[PDB]
RNA sequence: AAUAGGUUUGGUCCUAGCCUUUCUAUUAGCUCUUAGUAAGAUUACACAUGCAAGCAUCCCCGUUCCAGUGAGUUCACCCUCUAAAUCACCACGAUCAAAAGGGACAAGCAUCAAGCACGCAGCAAUGCAGCUCAAAACGCUUAGCCUAGCCACACCCCCACGGGAAACAGCAGUGAUUAACCUUUAGCAAUAAACGAAAGUUUAACUAAGCUAUACUAACCCCAGGGUUGGUCAAUUUCGUGCCAGCCACCGCGGUCACAC
């Protein structure tokens, strides 16, 4: 395999100019506490040396240190060489091309022109959204104005005063309560590529109806006070991926009630993400039929000066229990859902009537009409832990 | 014409034939989970990193400048095989010159082996 | 007052100048929480775009977005500054256009 | 608050507050040609790496200096006395200067009003019952200051046997954090310091460079932008909108003729 790889490379006839402004690509980008913002990159054209000014997307740098996989400083990075680069004034995205520029003011000029272009593209997108909000409002305004003619505004407020005397609106609280089924997550990762992987997994969420997943903030590096403050602000959960949280940060989270969930494996961090979503979900009640009894005769009993309709029923299959909930069935239709007010058999109250036992049934709802042939199906309701429908593909 | 002047830095035009000097190849080890990508890389790196991992899963893309016994130097990009790291595999295929597809004989082609092949076709890199 | 009374008291003590919502600071960084509207007090009538943001100090105040139209959503980062909005009582903070997520008002 | 101005009312006068015009320093937005000079983390939070104290015929000396920061905070000033130190040395006196003694010395709150042993005499034993304070005692909070500079700190527990525990508040640089963001240069050639009898050696002190509209000075054939335009307050054509959208430091504008958007 080593021979085959060498043979094919020679057939490819790979060649790159080793002089001139350096070109490259970022393979990884991460934050080091001592060395700062560091990007692992591969050179593609030119030779990189200390003091080279580099631009990569919206981040520029002046090469401060060049190191290899083992950390030993390298003086030059010829084409097709792996090289960690320090000196970045902002963290480049992974996969971003690297270009060398004449000077730092030129680098800042190049970055200022890339940021502006990004702001114009966002501005054009925002314009369509704003034009939609502003078109809807202008219709509601023209409609309410044209409700009356183009009369003197004093009259329109007076004519509206007639319909303002009929108006009583309620103002909704400016700050509204986040619903229980809403999971806010802060994603912190060791490297930028690891964070993008978790963010693509959070973009495969399709169960928004049952519960909503909100991404408050994402970043690279260890958990920080801002992450704890952002989690406390939105009642979110911090998920760390190959990152650490110090005692000061962990203690602050305890006081603020934030939950830091440091992981080291991506299938572990997704399983835990699904466990928190499941908790938010509503408890799925499980209805188990307990018994069934058909009504026969309807009686009107006078107790306490109140006429109580009593449904005489014969238990056919199963048994009926006072605690277990009931429902009324009419020729297949479901008429009622509730619990009996009084279960009384042969002038004696019996909690559990067995199969074939006669029992008079009175409901708490007086509007329920009892016929000769109605059916009643008793059932037991048990809440069951509901698991998130969202599957991440692994 | 009150529009911001273009001040972007663009890639230099393709190098002249005279300037072009031979360079080392960039290779990427692509494949499916637990098909031996890291173990194969370790034998040529002459260092064992598979045991020194959390779960024995590669979750990062690392470029190592290996020096072959003949005296050639090759750069190995060890890509992750898990389904989550689809973006890492595409980025590796865009900076590589050759793709070493590790298809385990016992299991054969898998979901991520086809994905690795697709990334190579888009990048148009010999496999 | 007499000279003896002026000697006992002493130089007038200027009340400690009170701080505003910016805590005596030019600007502040905050996270957007909500995006509502408020009505001016008589005699002005309009719906003014405002937003409740939590500042870096820890407090949670109401800010006013100037300009025609905006696309500010929950979790975004905005730079606030001082300046009371005369129509709106209790609104003392203004969002800085062209900084962080908030963008300049598109022309026309 | 000034050579003042604007704004209470149906209207006048008086009083009074808010604001405006002036000058700086941060930061933000949009914008930016050069040259020379000065200045240059938000944070007493945490720090990868490298350098920062040597000299010298062995002892000694020095590294207790410079450099840094601003947590804390009436040790900084004068007088008295008097060590160490320099003047090669004994001696002399001068100079410099600590400790000790006396005096002086920030701001706010009195809704901090009483403190609680804070005094005297006497050789001593011991005796007496005092001492401070509404001319602010005691106390709480805040803050480096009175700038040829000084004081204070030197990871924390005032201290540093001891313990926690494993220290850039040295230069450069980083992470976090903040509205706040300087190079991981060179050289000891000048000055200063240290050592040496000395030639001399050393020094991230310093010097000379680098980055940056923070500021000043000067200039430029080409190359100008920013904010204003109802009044205060210098200065608007025509459309569009129609109490909507939006605007203003203050008074205020906009309801189909808008010098205010
Ligand atoms: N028997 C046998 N086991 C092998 C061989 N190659 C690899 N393995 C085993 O396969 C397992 C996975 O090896 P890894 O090197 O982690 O494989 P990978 O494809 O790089 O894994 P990911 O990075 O998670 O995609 C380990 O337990 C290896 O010992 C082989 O040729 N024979
Ligand atoms: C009432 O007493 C009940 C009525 C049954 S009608 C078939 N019977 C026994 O309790
Ligand atoms: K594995
Ligand atoms: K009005
Ligand atoms: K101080
Ligand atoms: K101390
Ligand atoms: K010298
Ligand atoms: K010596
Ligand atoms: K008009
Ligand atoms: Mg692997
Ligand atoms: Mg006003
Ligand atoms: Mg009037
Ligand atoms: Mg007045
Ligand atoms: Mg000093
Ligand atoms: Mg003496
Ligand atoms: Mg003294
Ligand atoms: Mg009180
Ligand atoms: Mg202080
Ligand atoms: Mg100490
Ligand atoms: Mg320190
Ligand atoms: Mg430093
Ligand atoms: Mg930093
Ligand atoms: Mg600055
Ligand atoms: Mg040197
Ligand atoms: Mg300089
Ligand atoms: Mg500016
Ligand atoms: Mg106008």
């Amino acid at each position: 395999l080593a021979e085959a790889t060498v043979a094919l490379a020679e057939m490819l006839e790979l060649k790159a100019d080793p002089n001139g402004p350096v070109e490259g690509t970022v393979i990884e980008s991460f934050t080091d506490k001592g060395r700062g913002l560091v990007t692992t990159a591969i050179i593609q054209r030119g030779t990189l040396r200390k003091g080279s000014v580099l631009v990569a997307g919206k981040c520029w740098a002046k090469v401060r240190l060049m190191f290899d996989e083992n950390g030993k400083t390298i003086d030059e990075a010829y084409p097709s060489m792996p090289v960690g680069i320090t000196g970045w004034r902002d963290l480049p995205s992974a996969g971003e091309e690297i270009l060398e520029v004449e000077s730092e003011p030129r680098a800042r000029e190049v970055v200022d022109w890339r940021k502006y272009e990004q702001e114009q593209e966002k501005g054009q997108e925002d314009l369509k959204i704003i034009e939609e909000k502003r078109k809807e409002h202008k219709e509601a305004h023209q409609k309410a104005r044209e409700k009356y003619g183009h009369l003197l505004w004093k009259k329109r407020s007076i004519l509206r005063f007639l319909e303002r005397k009929e108006q009583i609106p309620l103002k909704p609280k400016e700050k509204r309560e986040r619903d229980s089924n809403v999971l806010s997550v802060i994603i912190k990762g060791d490297v930028d590529g690891s964070v993008e992987a978790i963010l693509n997994i959070i973009d495969t969420y399709d169960a928004s109806h049952e519960c909503e997943l909100e991404l408050v903030h994402f970043g690279v590096g260890d958990v920080s006070a801002n992450d704890v403050n952002l989690a406390e602000t939105f009642d979110g959960v911090i998920y760390g991926f190959n990152v650490n949280a110090g005692n000061v940060i962990q203690q602050s989270a305890a006081k603020k009630g934030v939950k830091i969930k440091l992981h080291k494996i991506i299938y572990r961090l997704v399983e835990d993400l699904q466990e928190e979503l499941s908790s938010r979900l509503p408890c799925a009640v499980e209805e188990h039929p307990v018994g069934e009894a058909s009504i026969l005769a309807t009686f009107s009993v006078t107790e306490g000066k109140k006429k109580v309709p009593v449904a005489g029923c014969r238990v056919q299959k199963g048994q009926l229990e006072k605690q277990k909930k009931f429902k009324l069935t009419r020729n297949g239709h479901v008429i009622w859902k509730g619990s009996l007010t009084s279960l009384k058999h042969h002038k004696d109250d019996i909690s559990i009537v067995k199969t074939g036992m006669d029992c008079g049934l009175s409901l708490d709802e007086d509007n329920m009409e009892f016929q000769v042939g109605d059916r009643i199906v008793c059932y037991e309701e048990k809440q069951i832990q509901a698991k998130t429908s969202w599957d991440p593909g692994f | 014409d009150k529009v911001r002047k273009n001040k972007d830095a663009v890639r230099r035009p393709q190098a002249d034939p005279a300037l072009l000097t031979p360079r080392s190849p960039v290779v990427t080890i692509m494949g499916h989970v637990d098909h031996g990508k890291t173990t194969l890389l370790d034998k040529f790196r002459k260092t064992q990193v598979a045991a020194v991992e959390t779960g024995g899963i590669t979750q990062h893309i690392g470029a190592f400048l290996v020096s072959l016994p003949s005296g050639e130097k090759i750069t190995f990009l060890d890509t992750p095989g898990h389904a989550a790291f689809s973006a890492m595999r595409a980025r590796g295929a865009q900076v590589t010159d050759i793709v070493v597809l590790v298809v385990a004989a016992d299991d054969g082609v898998m979901k991520q082996t086809v994905e690795s092949i697709q990334h190579a076709k888009d990048a148009q890199v010999p496999i | 007052a007499t000279l003896n009374q002026m000697h006992r008291l002493g130089p007038p003590k200027r009340p400690p100048r009170k701080l505003g919502p910016t805590e005596g600071r030019p600007q502040l960084k905050g996270v957007v929480l909500c995006t509502f509207t408020r009505k001016p007090k008589k005699p002005n009538s309009a719906n003014r775009k405002c937003c409740r943001v939590r500042l870096s100090t820890g407090r949670e105040a109401v800010c006013f977005i100037p300009g025609e139209g905006h696309t500010l959503q929950e979790h975004q980062i905005v730079l606030v500054e001082g300046g009371r909005t005369q129509d709106l009582p209790g609104v003392k903070l203004t969002v800085v256009r062209g900084k962080y997520d908030c963008g300049h008002v598109q022309k026309k």
